[PDB]
């Protein structure tokens, strides 16, 4: 009786996903905080 | 991609009519201005024009220098009437929503390249 085995993709996407959110985060907010005219 | 372009001579002794057509977005909705920069000066403003079709002019060039915008063609034009050697200068079309401005250069996103303009007595 063999199993399935735990899926790559599974394994690299937990690190890709959250990674490459909070990397589209940082960009955002750096992008668009800092945008206003000043005095 | 926005871009300002300019038009308009580049000596004179004397009249001249210097128009910008603005290309790539719309300005109906903004101020658009004339800016002037002699050699060794800091860039100071001339003239706005607001989408009420309110004229804001400078001190130096009151009563002579003349803002019009045509809002079919996108365009903004300055008619120069009286002018004078420290008139020479690069004559520079921008646009703008006007924040902490009308006269400031900082309020102004989008800018031309500039017109040189000189004076010869
Ligand atoms: C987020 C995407 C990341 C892609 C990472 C890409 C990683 C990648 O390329 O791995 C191969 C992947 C299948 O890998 P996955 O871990 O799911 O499947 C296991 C393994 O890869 C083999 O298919 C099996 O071993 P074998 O052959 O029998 O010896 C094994 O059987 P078992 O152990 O259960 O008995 C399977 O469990 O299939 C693709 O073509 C990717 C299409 C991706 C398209 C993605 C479109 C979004
Ligand atoms: C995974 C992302 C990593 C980081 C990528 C870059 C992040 C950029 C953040 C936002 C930057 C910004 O000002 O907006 C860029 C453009 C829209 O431009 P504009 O129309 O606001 O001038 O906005 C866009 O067109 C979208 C920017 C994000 C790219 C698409 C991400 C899709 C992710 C799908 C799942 C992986
Ligand atoms: C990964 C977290 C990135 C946070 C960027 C925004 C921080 C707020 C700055 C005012």
């Amino acid at each position: 009786k063999t199993f399935n085995s735990v899926s790559k993709i599974d394994r690299l996407s937990r690190i890709a996903f959250p990674l490459l959110f909070g990397i589209f985060n940082l960009v955002y907010w750096a992008t668009y905080l800092n945008r206003e005219p000043q005095l | 991609q926005v871009q300002l372009q300019e038009s308009g001579g580049g000596l004179v002794q004397g009249s001249l009519r210097v128009s910008c057509a603005a290309s790539g977005r719309t300005f109906t909705t903004y101020i658009m201005a004339w800016f002037r920069q002699a050699p060794g000066k800091e860039r100071e403003f001339l003239a706005a024009m607001d989408q009420g079709r309110i004229q804001y002019y400078g001190d130096s060039v009151r009563g002579r220098f003349t803002i019009s915008r045509d809002y079919a063609k996108n365009s903004v034009d300055l008619q120069l009437d009286g002018l004078r050697p420290e008139d020479t200068a690069v004559y520079y079309c921008a646009a703008g929503a006007g924040f902490w401005g009308l006269r400031t250069a900082s309020s102004y996103h989008y800018w031309g390249q500039g017109t040189q303009v000189t004076v010869s007595s």
